[PDB]
């Protein structure tokens, strides 16, 4: 096996959210002669930095109210998604990892409906189903 | 809603307003704006004022907003009250939707 060192916080947040179906992603720096597994913050710590995201805004299918656009849309993740984390808000929004959804006004844009959908590589699956059933997967 | 069902509601939010406790420890009062208010808003069949309703809705978001700024007693009954009872679950949310519900029948992160 190869020997290599684990950062002491990525190593607890393992079990934080894995001690019951997990998985452990990381980024390993092969930096002075030396293997260095670190979470991807302490790998921008290390020493380039250009940060790429996704928060598309789809222009939404649904033309309906304000209230449907905005408040209704947003709770679309506890369908059948799993592997997700729940904290509960009284203001209303959906914020697990790097997910925001209630974004602006239902239509700023001179079309249909607009909203901001944004996700991360390791969130990808529900940013992905957000956007393809929000592309034209909710008619009226 | 054959013997009372108009008062059902008013009564209801009057004991709300009424109690005016910043923490919502009172079983009956939390119940009552958690249960009758949702129930108040989809029986149309009771004729009432439009500014009733929306002095109970906002009573109501002051009750929640309240109890949600106030400390309470993992999610498990309260030390004095019983789970059911004081469970307040979204309380802008709710509240804003109450609004909404109420001003529509009322002849018409960064979000806002």
């Amino acid at each position: 096996s190869i020997p290599v060192g684990i950062s002491l916080g990525l190593l607890k947040r393992e079990m934080a959210q894995g001690l019951l179906p997990r998985l452990l992603h990381g980024t390993l720096i092969m930096k002075d002669s030396n293997f260095r597994l670190v979470s991807s913050e302490q790998a921008l710590k290390e020493l380039a930095e250009h940060q790429l995201r996704f928060t598309c805004r789809v222009h939404l299918h649904d033309t309906r109210k304000e209230q449907e656009t905005a408040l209704r849309v947003y709770s679309h993740l506890k369908s059948v998604l799993k592997d997700h984390c729940v904290q509960h808000l009284p203001d209303g929004s959906v914020t697990v990892e790097s997910v925001l959804l209630q974004a602006a006004a239902p239509s700023e844009d001179p079309g249909t409906k607009v909203l901001l959908v944004s996700w991360t590589y390791q969130d990808e699956e529900l940013g992905s189903f957000l956007t393809s059933l929000l592309k034209k997967g909710l008619p009226q | 809603v054959v013997q009372h069902g108009v008062g059902l509601g008013e009564a209801l939010l009057e004991a709300e307003t009424i109690e005016e406790q910043e923490s919502p420890v009172n079983c009956f009062r939390k119940l009552f704006v958690c249960d009758v208010l949702p129930l108040i808003i989809n029986n149309h069949d009771v004729r009432l004022p439009a500014n009733l309703l929306y002095k109970y809705l906002n009573k109501a978001a002051e009750f929640y907003i309240n109890y949600v700024t106030r400390s309470t007693q993992q999610k498990y009954i309260i030390e004095g009250l019983t789970e059911k009872s004081s469970q307040i679950v979204d309380p802008w949310e709710r509240l804003f939707k109450i609004l909404n519900v109420v001003g529509m029948r009322c002849e018409w992160y960064g979000d806002i």
